[PDB]
């Protein structure tokens, strides 16, 4: 669920 | 002959890709005319992602808070505003490689090409579909944020996606080029997850037409179905319901092969109930749903192998 | 995360594509510096294709027998020679968009990106592998001849394929950029057919590593195998035999995951004997063989999801 | 088996  | 997941040629988009750094965060931005678009979370550190206030974080930034690099050339930021989940950075130079373009919001089920970039340098290109649950099954590493999705009509690039995040399932979420997200997702690190997905019926159907245009009829049958009796089957196999509008769109493909849409729907209905077992369609062991009717017309011959 | 068939970005190649017409035949040519490469069968009509003599057909041509068009600009041919199954056309202008390049001959099992073109205008991009039988499973219509395949390292384009023909199975054959064909095929319309194909073992293995790097271990087992006992299984399932050199190449992937090559070979051996049944690997229902070890390193994280 |  990480911002990339 | 043959049938492949095919991307648009990426050069018009490649000449638009830059690098945007704020503080210690670096990602990709899209440079058109005197503007560079990127994810607003470029102004965020790891700890702000948990609960960021972007209005408050942004007002603490100046124009020289942002470094934009196009190749080995530094662009000077001379204006900045927030638009939804994007930043718009004004720069001292118009991109001379700016193509003819549009910003479009794509609908679930539609496909586009992604140009995956790291550090403003394009690294690969692939095709994918907007899923019914508003995610894409992409391939993205740390630093791919601000990578864009697009389609190309004549020489006009229609940009439809900018990359923002990856969900715990390994699938991807982001925004149109107005900074509005696809689906119920937000650019903060919270418990949020893909909703339940469904198979894109229209696409499966189109790709069965593709099979016929290329010369295969094995999965056809002597039956027909009502739109409503198909959907009772569809829904038990987790396909989207088929609508008269989807039946309509399939008109040209129907006309090229001489197979009535509801007759192809009976053919699908039978594939769902009976499986394929050992047999393939267009090389595939499974029913494929990432080609639109448009993708099939574009790629296939206009002349059926009868 | 995610794993996709990914093409190189196509813009360096796009700016090299032209149209070549001789008489009534039109196809694509590749324009580097003051040369344009294309299939020699551009000098052929339908009836000559049955039994052409290219030396005899070519000597009957002048420089102005050939029309080269780059966008809406006519290039003037000022020299021409035949090289194997290619024509080299000298033109009055060097391509100013010429990238750094090399001509390479690709080996069976290796992959490359194809930029499919019609009338010298790029229309799509996809990835494929040189099959053990020297064919590619491409997607090509009438007019795609002279479409090229390539890989990109840093900013150097390595061209490895030019498109010539389609065989009766729907698969494709062509040449390196020296005009030498891949496989036993010839540029005339005769009874010639793909030889029997085999699965690329090295690639399947690599893609099992890819699965592990992305976080899946379900297909692993407590067993190991000798190189020779694996090949007795391989050969009954129509896989290429694995060699110590292939075992070697898998070193970096082996080192990243902590799985010994012959241990992954036992894992494969068991997948062949027992099937997958209901289960998928990297989204796939079947064992995939169109990613090299190199394709996996390039696309995957350097950090395993342990 | 056509030239394309």
């Amino acid at each position: 669920l990480a911002a990339x | 002959s043959g049938f492949r997941k095919m991307a648009f040629p990426s050069g018009k988009v490649e000449g638009c890709m830059v690098q945007v750094t704020c503080g210690t965060t670096t990602l990709n931005g899209l440079w058109l005319d005197d503007t560079v678009y990127c994810p607003r979370h470029v102004i965020c550190t790891a700890e702000d992602m948990l609960n960021p206030n972007y209005e408050d974080l942004l007002i603490r930034k100046s124009n020289h808070s942002f470094l934009v690099q196009a190749g080995n050339v530094q662009l000077r930021v001379i204006g900045h505003s927030m638009q939804n989940c994007l930043l718009r950075l004004k720069v001292d130079t118009s991109n001379p490689k700016t193509p003819k373009y549009k910003f479009v919001r794509i609908q679930p089920g539609q496909t586009f090409s992604v140009l995956a970039c790291y550090n403003g340098s394009p690294s690969g290109v692939y095709q994918c579909a907007m899923r019914p649950n508003h995610t894409i099954k992409g391939s993205f590493l740390n630093g791919s944020c601000g990578s864009v999705g697009f389609n190309i009509d004549y020489d006009c690039v229609s940009f439809c996606y900018m990359h923002h995040m990856e969900l715990p399932t390994g699938v991807h979420a982001g925004t149109d080029l107005e900074g509005k997200f696809y689906g119920p997702f937000v650019d903060r690190q919270t418990a949020q997850a893909a909703g339940t997905d469904t198979t894109i019926t229209l696409n499966v159907l189109a790709w069965l037409y593709a099979a016929v245009i290329n010369g295969d009829r094995w999965f056809l049958n002597r039956f027909t179905t009502t739109l409503n009796d198909f959907n009772l089957v569809a829904m038990k196999y987790n396909y989207e319901p088929l609508t008269q509008d989807h039946v309509d769109i399939l008109g040209p493909l129907s006309a090229q092969t001489g197979i009535a849409v509801l007759d192809m729907c009976a053919a699908l209905k039978e594939l769902l109930q009976n499986g394929m077992n050992g047999r393939t369609i267009l090389g595939s062991t499974i029913l494929e749903d990432e080609f639109t009717p448009f993708d099939v017309v574009r790629q296939c011959s206009g002349v059926t192998f009868q």
